[PDB]
């Protein structure tokens, strides 16, 4: 469960 | 058989915390394709972006990076839910083929590397040569990011928990609680690995009616 | 200075999934000491098993098995709320000293392995000449681990959303959403990553109203 | 974020 950011 | 085309160095994408996540490793032979489910990090993420990067370290600003592309439209959801499926696909050609697809909504965003791109010959062996000799400075930046990723997960958990538990919460439980959730949140904004975790053994030290009733 | 007390094989133990997670690694020089973060897989678990593992296999029944032993008296809480510190701590006679501690309650249990124990000088060979042959059979074990544990967090977290959703859940969604839900908890129980990743597709194409609702 | 089994 790896989460990615919003740039 | 007399030769092998191969990545020299691994492929793979940032993910929360600053970190290369890889997807292809260093050394693979090509053509190959690779496939990972990411999520988003925050509620209501409505976007994530996909930064491609190719190198050998930890650290996602420390490798070389291939570039990078949006993907949208991501519903409502709460953190970690949405599945946006990441795949490296490298062809015979040695074009590699970067896409994300939202499982949720079917939509798909790519980028297409040329072969020429990324590292030449000496910067690959300038690469691994940096990977070698930072190999604890790396291990200390990842168990860093585990940290803080652990520490945040309890922060959004723990407020999750408390809004759902409203008046059977007591008092003088929420009010540790929150006091503690403030310092965490607060600690999570820097560095310092022990100052995290201090934080997150007093939330854990006074959380227990909480974690009684949220169970 | 003209030699080094190393590490032969990689220490660790056995996480969900049943694959070995590294605490130490392999050529790594002594005395070291090693620390990282665990919780529990289950609702209300009351106490984790702490199986140390020597060797450079993903699944941790590859691996030597160096012993075990209980960590108990973990209070009621959700799932992944508990935080167990496992700490690997070699010293300079070489003995490694393995402890878990319950962060809430200050409780922990430990367990010594002499510096002889493990797998023998050949032994190591053999698992080092192993590793490198079965490199991607381990990798498609390591990335079914992950699926099946995503599968298990999706199932898990869409069951108290659901919950926690009540009335606010349409009923054409809900019977949409168990019917999923029930497919993916079989799937889970299985080793066909397609079809564990087909149904959380599914789940994921049904449940748009519900992570409206939960978000 | 890894779980532990108890056996």
């Amino acid at each position: 469960n790896r989460l990615l950011l919003t740039g | 058989v007399l030769l092998l085309d191969v990545t020299p160095l691994s492929l793979g994408i940032e993910t929360m915390g600053g970190v290369m996540t890889t997807l292809i490793a260093k050394n693979t032979t090509i053509p190959t394709k690779h496939s990972q489910v990411f999520s988003t990090a925050e509620d209501n993420q409505s976007a994530v972006s996909i930064h491609v990067l190719q190198g050998e370290r930890k650290r996602a600003a420390d490798n070389k990076s291939l570039g990078q592309f949006n993907l949208d439209g991501i519903n409502p959801a709460p953190r970690g839910m949405p599945q946006i499926e990441v795949t490296f696909d490298i062809d015979a050609d040695g074009i590699l083929h970067v896409s994300a697809k939202d499982k949720n909504s079917g939509k798909e965003q790519k980028i297409t590397i040329k072969a020429s791109s990324g590292l030449n010959e000496d910067e690959i062996q300038k690469m691994v040569r940096d990977a070698e000799a930072n190999a604890e400075a790396d291990r200390k930046f990842e168990e860093l990011v585990q940290t803080r990723n652990q520490g945040d997960h309890l922060l959004h958990s723990t407020r999750k928990q408390v809004e759902e538990a409203g008046d059977k919460l007591p008092a003088d439980d929420k009010t540790a609680i929150e006091s503690a959730l403030t310092a965490l949140e607060t600690a999570l904004k820097g560095e310092d690995k022990a100052a995290i975790e201090a934080k997150m053994q007093e939330l854990a030290q006074v959380s227990q009616k909480l974690m009684e009733i949220a169970q």
